[PDB]
DNA sequence: TTAGAGAATTGGAGAGTGTGTTTTTTTTTTTTTTT
DNA sequence: ACACACTCTCCAATTCTCTAA
């Protein structure tokens, strides 16, 4: 029965019901129906049977015309800035923030080698105000998750083994397969997820042998984390948030929420970001490869005269990627290895 | 309803037994044993089909065409069972010797019955109520060699084989106790004094209650029938469980069993944790009655016992027949066992001589005692290795492990302290709480060996000090309160502290072993890695060797066959050598010594802890061993002092 | 009823027009017929579903959609012409009256009718029908009784009677009782002759559809399968496989008089008639790759070429993967002639830096060999390692799943002293052994382990011992073959050759795609495999005199002279030199170790002990 | 007074018919993952 | 289909009665 039905402390009562033929297999759970039918009884106290109903009737990608909008917005000559602007446009300042939301909503390019080797198209960024960016990227993305550390049960964020037979349960890394998750309090990250999630990252699986279990599972997600050490290693960039204190901010905040009491849209951005991550996987041209290893030998040499390393120099290369894929370039080029590398300035 | 023709004819087929049992001869060989069975000697008669096989080419040597017989019974065993009974039934001759008649209730009653017809007139019961005997067949020899003669693993006996005569490899899982089960059952009739007999084959029957007897009847004599057991017929059953052998367990399956049938007097033979070569027949178990008209047509199946071989003889069955005479007297003859018999132990690897001398003492083992007021004394001895990694110690171990009989290998950190001596388990669905012993009582009258000691917890360790000294189990929790018996000798194998032996500290820091374990190993040996040139290249010559050829390398020396070593091993644990005063003596006056020098050098880095009063019988038993291996009946001062030095041995790798 | 003897006569013209499969009757008859007289092989044939199309459309359909009408006359027609071939005369007993006709199974273009559990539906009832899942359950295999003999004691004469059940025939007919009887029409007492009556095997199998089909999070579905006689244990849970068979239903659904006022439906099931697996390792050669595999190996340095083809988008480290491509090849393993064992196999361990590619390194061989079990070191446990209880039942570790395999291993580091300790066995006795409640047993674990790990401070401290860098016990490195130390050292020009390069490698395009679309020699990873599948299979190189003449001198002055070596010198690491030397040459397909083999192993083992070459 | 011919009453032999059957703790010993 | 519980039916065994020697 509809929830909105019920008596006031009473638990919704429920009937069982039958189809055929074409009826079948036209419904899935959860949906709000309608339903034309016979009501009846059948066999299964004294002289009593059980009611049913015999069902007779039940009620319950992109255009031409879309994609042009999008390829007018990606030959804007300033829309990198346009899509920072409409990141949660509430939070004052706090602009390499947005900058960084942009690149991990979309992401390099995913590649696969004739040795068989396959190399990651994922972002992941740490955050040290900060609550309501969380959210705003799980409202922007295609797909998302949102958890706090302690996870939604025993298997934590990772995964864990329970018991009587022993089974095995995924937290929230395995269930945003695909997509983004992001974590509200990381240091509240239990002991297991703390040694698992090094594999999670770094490998995007997870593997467990234990209590006569052996399975691998998939976590091909991207990141966002935020917190109040050596973990910090395994992200791409870090930030730390920063705030500003102006009184009409305040004011305007409290005006609008009496207002409830008494630039770019989120579904158009976020079909737009649906749209460039189908059609668009851009490659190095020979200038930015030059440069960045130019770079990288650069920073290694002022370092030892004074560490950078080859898991740094592949996440520059997957920021460049991202930044290329706005444009709808099929290359990428100088413009963005410059900002890639401006960008990379985490400290 | 419809008919066949086939190539088999069984009048030929039991003309041909009538002659094989009245002729054949290695007077002939079965009319002897149907003598013995006529006299009331001897209660079954075993089949051997090598002597139809040997038979068959007689008879066709001498120019005469014969059928295959041999083939004949294995292909359809079990209608030839009844062909030899009824063959026998006819042949058997009259006895030999007076009998006694008159203790059959079998024969008064027949006797009886057969006079009521005499008088009367002025088949009668089933040919199973009198036959006194059982019967059965033993497979081909396979170096005469047929399927009989090879064995099979239990998940390659297909469908196909049912009704034939096979053979199965495997271990035994669990065995009942023995029960009656009947074959003929008898009845009386209260009005007209009358007696009837029923055969039973199937799983159940209805009983009799009605008197059908035609003179009963035509006197309309409606009487009633009565069972009787003192004139009814049972035989001896019993069953049991086989199971695969773990290592030829395919990858990611589960193992497979089989039912055992035993009947007569091949009962009780199996025992649980045997290895064996079954050889039986292979049979279906139909459903009766209402229960068979919805069971459908699959059937459940089980094995016809008929003869047993185990693998490795067991200790107890030793007697001294001429033919193991013969060999022990090559050994005895040759001179020098107790070098030979140690050096034949792992040929493989490269010196180590006193170790395994060490463990051949182990092997064989000192003398039970029992004290005329009821106090009795461990016998067996208990050994211990402790030394560097790369010191052969786990591989010298698992090869004592192929020579025992009876023996179990285990590790440290794979086991229970429960599992390793005996566990209550709630097993049954019925909630019912069964005992079920561990690795220490599966190794009962063996060795248990126990690899990675060190590794093992401190609290599951102290499961073993009962069964090392007392040889016994206690147990008192729910629902059960009993002790059980493990005769077991135990060796064991370990690292010192920290890995790889550390000079820095005393003998005692390295082996870190409490007081009250340390004591019950009647040796501890200490084994370490030292590095030299000239020895390292002797063992690397050796080695290198015996991966190139699969040989130990010899020039001089021949190791005796374990087969061989069995025997002497098995007739030398028989012996129980005395003591004598001129030995006692000598022994009281060594044991104070140990002591005095103990207690002056507790404070020293070349100390061992303190002799304790088990040190003293640790001396006697490994002399007693030394004894019984060179067959005496007495120990010698001779024995004791290689006793004493296999002692002190021990301790000289800590002066490098 | 005469519409049969037409169908039958129509499959022998088949028969005889396409004559590839009077062959492989005949091919069969004979090799049976071999080894008869001294492994047997099935009286089964698979058609070309397509040559039969090609032949007559009306049987082609009429098999693919009347199946119970047409699959017996065309079986039985088969069996005629295996039976008019010429055949052993004087059968015995059980041969004369075996109840045993030859099979037919299917193989092409089933169309329509190639399906998946989830969409298997009322209208293909009755009809021929493929499908493909995974195996969940499989029954125990059980006899079934289908003929039996009997006796007549008085007469003579040898009399038989035949039983029918629902899953025996394709046709329907009158069920049977299973009673045997005991007398005959004529009353005379019967017996029963085992060993000339026949059973056949049964076993009943689930098969669910994929897990990558799953829609929404929603149950998944699943079918019964019927298999017998030859079919029977070819298949284990977790098996991909494709099923052919009739899909059909059973029993009385509740018309039989019930309390369900019928609305429960009727039963239904898949009559296994052929089975394939599906690949989700192994391959087959042809002639042409023994060719080139044997003329590749007559190169002067096929070592080289076949190392460096190993992992070529990984820079630098030719050391470990030339010991990588020796553990693959492996030694010989032994087994004297009084029970004793001596190992065959090779375990590598690494300890190295952050980001000097020890994992990246480590996942190229979990997809180059033939099997592989992969794990994380603190996402194991000893008992999950190795073997587990349960209810009694025994269960297996990853390392007695990869038994006869390579197991890897990452972060070694963050595994627990009391997880370590369990490994000790395995890499020596390969065996597994429980004794716990209730259970005492061995268990056969085979495999080389190959594992990575990070030192105690993080980055390796050369101004440090080994041992105080390495908390590891001396028992447990004396295991592994070879221990090699890797690190991030800066210099200008490497840093500069390793970055190029890995530009180089994320400029890479596969062969179909357009610029910005979404997705010396080197041999290419599918020759190499066949080319160590072949090595391991068909060539066991035996020891030789010269060989031993440089393993000897190498061993004693190595354990002898003092030197920083950074692990421990036992009677193992001779061991170590025989199986590397073994190995290179199984590499070079030499029947015999030689001299120069014994050097390039010593050359190896100098390298990773002692650090400098 | 015996006995034998005819009639009536009762017993149970035995033939027939329908039927039923397979098939949430609470307490206590032991292994395993989790803090 | 296989032991049981219960019902139905026919046939001859039995005792009673009448008649005459
Ligand atoms: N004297 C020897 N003769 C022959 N082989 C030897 C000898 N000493 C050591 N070995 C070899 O050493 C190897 C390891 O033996 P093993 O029994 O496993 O050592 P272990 O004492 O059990 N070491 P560990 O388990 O680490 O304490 C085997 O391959 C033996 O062949
Ligand atoms: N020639 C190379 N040398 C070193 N690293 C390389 C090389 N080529 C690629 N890489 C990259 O190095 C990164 C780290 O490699 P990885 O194998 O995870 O290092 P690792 O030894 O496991 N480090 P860690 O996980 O901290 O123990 C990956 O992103 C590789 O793609
Ligand atoms: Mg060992
Ligand atoms: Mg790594
Ligand atoms: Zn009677």
């Amino acid at each position: 029965e509809i929830p909105e039905l019920v008596p006031v402390g009473e638990m919704p009562r429920n009937l069982t019901m039958t189809c055929d033929r074409y009826l079948t297999n036209k419904v899935i759970p959860g949906t709000r129906v309608t339903i034309v039918g016979i009501y009846s009884i059948y066999n299964s106290g004294v002289a009593i049977r059980t009611p049913y109903i015999k069902i007779l009737g039940i009620q319950s990608m992109f255009t031409e015309e879309e994609e042009e909008e999008f390829l007018q917005l990606s030959r804007n000559p300033k829309l990198y800035e346009i899509l920072t602007n409409s990141i949660a446009p509430s939070i004052f300042g706090n602009e390499d923030i947005k900058k960084a939301i942009v690149c991990l909503l979309m992401g390099g390019s995913k590649k696969i080698l004739p040795d068989g080797m396959r190399l990651r198209g994922d972002i992941n960024v740490l955050l040290l105000a900060k609550s309501q960016l969380l959210k705003f990227v799980e409202k922007v993305s295609p797909i998302a998750v949102y958890t706090s550390g302690k996870g939604s049960s025993a298997a934590g964020l990772t995964a864990s083994v329970q018991r009587r037979e022993f089974y095995l349960e995924g937290g929230a890394m395995v269930l945003a397969d695909g997509g983004v998750v992001c974590i509200d309090e990381f240091d509240k990250m239990r002991d297991e997820d703390r040694v698992a999630i090094h594999e999670a990252m770094e490998q995007q699986t997870i593997s467990i042998a234990k209590a006569g279990i052996t399975t691998v599972l998939n976590s091909r997600t991207s990141v966002l984390a935020a917190a109040n050490t050596t973990i910090l290693s395994r992200f791409d960039m870090i930030f730390i948030v920063k705030d500003d204190h102006n009184e009409e901010r305040d004011i305007s905040i409290a005006n609008h929420v009496i207002n409830i009491h008494t630039e770019i849209s989120i579904e158009k951005m976020k079909r737009y970001i649906t749209y460039c991550r189908l059609k668009c996987a851009p490659r190095l041209s020979p200038q930015a490869a030059e440069k960045l290893s130019s770079n990288f030998v650069t920073i290694r040499k002022q370092l030892l005269i004074n560490p950078i390393t080859i898991r740094q120099l592949e996440a520059i290369i997957r920021i460049t990627e991202s930044l290329a894929k706005l444009e709808l370039s099929p290359i990428a080029q100088e413009r963005h290895v410059d900002e890639a590398i401006r960008l990379f300035q985490a400290s | 309803l419809p008919s066949i023709q086939l190539p088999v004819d069984y009048n030929n087929l039991f003309n041909e037994i009538t002659d094989f049992l009245v002729t054949f001869k290695q007077g002939p060989k079965y009319m002897a044993m149907l003598q013995k069975v006529a006299n009331r000697e001897l209660n079954s008669v075993i089949i051997d089909l090598d002597d139809i096989l040997q038979y068959q080419n007689e008879k066709f040597l001498q120019g005469t065409q014969a059928d295959d017989l041999v083939s004949a019974i294995q292909q359809n065993a079990n209608h030839f069972t009844e062909l030899f009974c009824r063959a026998i039934d006819n042949n058997m001759p009259l006895p030999t010797k007076e009998i006694d008649y008159k203790d059959d209730v079998l024969d008064v009653i027949l006797n009886q019955r057969r006079l009521r017809n005499e008088r009367m007139l002025s088949e009668l019961f089933p040919p199973n109520l009198t036959r006194r005997y059982f019967l059965y067949f033993k497979p081909l020899s396979q170096n005469c060699a047929a399927i009989s003669s090879k064995p099979l693993s239990v998940r390659q006996i297909k469908g196909d084989f049912l009704g034939q005569l096979i053979t199965v490899r495997g271990i035994i899982t669990r065995v009942s106790d023995v029960k009656p089960a009947v074959e003929v059952i008898a009845y009386t009739c209260d009005q007209c004094g009358y007696e009837v007999f029923q055969e039973v084959n199937s799983r159940t029957f209805t009983p009799l209650s009605e008197c059908t007897s035609e003179e009963c009847s035509q006197n309309q004599t409606k009487g009633q029938l009565f069972m009787s057991t003192r004139a009814s017929k049972f035989s001896a059953f019993q069953e049991c469980k086989i199971q695969e052998l773990s290592q030829q367990v395919p990858v990611g399956h589960i193992p497979r069993s089989l039912n055992i049938h035993v009947n007569g007097t091949l009962v009780r033979s199996l025992s649980p944790g045997d290895i064996v070569d079954v050889t039986g027949i292979f049979l279906p178990a139909p459903y009766t009655g209402f229960k068979a008209l919805k069971a459908g047509l699959l059937t459940e199946t089980y094995l016809e016992a008929q003869f047993v071989r185990q693998h490795k003889k067991k200790f107890a069955s030793f007697s001294l027949t001429s033919d193991v005479e013969e060999r022990v007297m090559e050994l005895i003859t040759s001179g020098d066992v107790y070098n030979r018999l140690a050096k034949s132990i792992a040929p493989e690897i490269y010196g180590n001589l006193d170790v395994k001398k060490a463990l051949l003492l182990l092997l064989v083992g000192g003398v039970d005692k029992r004290v005329g007021d009821g106090m009795k004394i461990r016998g067996d001895i208990n050994v211990c290795l402790m030394g560097d990694p790369g010191v052969a110690k786990s591989q010298l171990l698992k090869a004592i492990c192929k020579i025992s009989p009876r023996g179990v290998y285990t590790t440290g950190k794979g086991s229970s302290g429960v599992g390793l001596t005996a566990a209550v388990m709630k097993d049954p669905v019925t909630d019912e709480m069964i005992l079920e012993g561990g690795a220490l009582v599966l190794a009962d009258n063996g060795i248990c060996c126990i690899d990675e000691f060190d590794k093992m917890d401190e609290s599951d360790r102290t499961a073993i000090h009962e069964v090392m000294e007392q040889q016994t189990i206690s147990i008192s929790k729910a629902g059960i309160n009993t002790t059980l018996n493990a005769r077991t000798s135990i060796l064991a194998a370990a690292n010192p502290l920290y890995g790889r032996y550390n000079p820095r500290l005393s003998p005692l820091d390295n082996i870190n072993l409490p007081a009250a374990l340390l004591s019950r190993f009647d040796i501890l040996f200490l084994m370490l890695d030292i590095p030299s040139r000239d020895d390292d290249e002797k063992l690397a010559e050796h080695v290198t060797y015996v991966h190139m050829h699969n040989k130990q390398p010899d020039l001089d020396f021949t190791p005796v066959e374990p087969s061989k070593m069995r025997e002497y091993i098995a007739y030398a644990k028989t012996k129980r050598p005395v003591m004598s005063e001129a030995v006692n003596d000598y022994v009281v006056q060594a044991y104070i010594r140990l002591r005095q020098d103990s207690k002056r050098e507790m404070d020293s880095k070349f100390s061992f802890g303190q002799a304790t009063p088990r040190t003293l019988l640790g001396i006697i038993r490994l002399s007693q061993a030394l004894a019984k291996l060179r067959l005496a009946d007495m120990v010698d001062i001779d024995d004791v002092e290689e006793a004493l030095r296999l002692v002190r041995v021990s301790k000289e790798s800590l002066y490098q | 009823d005469a519409v049969f003897g037409d169908r039958v006569r129509r499959f022998q013209e088949f028969l005889d027009t396409f004559t590839s499969y009077r062959d492989s009757v005949r091919s069969i008859q004979v090799y049976n017929s071999n080894n008869a007289a001294n492994n047997i092989l099935p009286h089964r044939i698979i058609i070309s579903l397509d040559d039969l199309r090609e032949f007559d459309r009306s049987f082609w359909s009429g098999i693919l959609v009347e199946p119970a009408y047409f699959i017996p006359p065309a079986e039985k027609a088969l069996t005629d012409l295996a039976d008019s071939m010429d055949d052993v005369p004087h059968p015995n007993a059980s041969a004369v009256s075996s109840r045993h006709p030859w099979k037919l199974s299917f193989k092409g273009s089933f169309g329509a009718h190639a399906l998946s559990p989830r969409t298997l539906t009322a209208q293909h009832l009755n009809k021929l029908v493929s499908v493909e899942g995974i195996v969940t359950k499989t029954s125990l295999v059980r006899p079934k009784l289908i003929r039996s003999v009997h006796y007549a004691a008085k007469t003579g004469r040898f009399h038989y009677r035949d039983y029918t059940d629902a899953t025996t025939t394709l046709t329907t007919r009158i069920p049977t009782p299973a009673i045997y009887p005991t007398e005959d029409t004529e009353g005379n007492k019967l017996t029963t002759e085992y060993g000339y009556s026949t059973f056949i095997d049964h076993q009943r199998i689930t098969v669910q559809e994929m897990p990558e089909m799953a829609p929404a999070g929603q149950l998944p579905r699943s079918i019964d399968v019927i298999l017998d006689d030859d079919l029977v244990d070819k298949t284990k849970p977790g098996d991909r496989v494709n099923v052919v068979g009739v899909f059909k239903s059973l029993g009385a659904g509740g018309m039989n008089q019930s309390n369900s006022n019928t609305l429960i439906g009727f039963k239904t099931l898949i009559l296994g008639n052929t089975v394939y697996p599906l690949h989700a390792a192994r391959q087959m050669l042809t002639d042409f790759d023994i060719r080139n595999i044997n003329k590749l190996s007559k190169k002067k340095d096929i070592f080289d070429i076949l190392s460096q083809s190993l992992a070529p988008s990984i820079y630098g480290h030719d050391h470990i993967k030339k010991a990588i491509l020796l553990m693959l090849m492996g030694g010989v393993e032994k087994n004297l002639e009084n029970g004793s064992h001596l190992r065959g196999d090779i375990n590598i361990l690494m300890v190295g830096d952050p980001s000097t590619a020890k994992s990246q390194l480590l996942r190229f061989v979990l997809n180059t060999a033939s099997l592989a079990i992969a794990t994380t070191g603190r996402g194991s446990s000893g008992v999950g390692l190795t073997a587990a209880v349960t209810t009694r039942r025994l269960e297996a570790g990853a390392m007695v799943l990869a038994d006869r395999g390579v197991v890897c291993i990452d972060e070694f580091d963050k595994m627990t002293d009391v997880d370590r300790v369990a490994i000790h066995e395995v890499m020596e006795q390969q065996t597994v052994t429980i004794a716990k409640a209730g259970i005492h047993t061995t268990l056969n674990a085979r495999c080389s382990v190959i594992a990575a790990a990070n030192p105690v401070f993080g980055q390796y401290d050369v101004n440090r011992d080994p041992h105080q860098n390495i908390a590891l016990p001396d028992s447990l490195l004396s295991r592994f073959d070879l221990l090699f130390v890797v690190t991030d050292d800066i210099n200008e020009i490497r840093d500069r050759s390793i970055s190029e390069h890995v530009l180089r490698t994320h400029r890479y395009l596969p062969p179909g795609y357009l610029e910005g679309e979404p997705v010396p020699k080197l041999v290419t990873i599918p020759f190499l495999r066949k080319y160590v599948q072949y090595a391991k299979e068909r060539v066991i190189p035996q020891l030789t005199q010269e060989a031993i003449n440089v393993i000897v001198k190498n061993y004693t002055d190595l354990r002898n002279d003092d030197n920083t070596k950074k692990s421990p010198i036992t009677a193992r690491t001779l061991e170590t030199l025989i199986r590397l030397a073994t190995a290179h040459a199984k590499v070079r397909l030499s029947k015999t170790v030689n001299k120069v083999d014994a050097k390039v192993a010593a050359n190896l083992l100098r390298f990773a002990l002692l650090g400098e070459d």
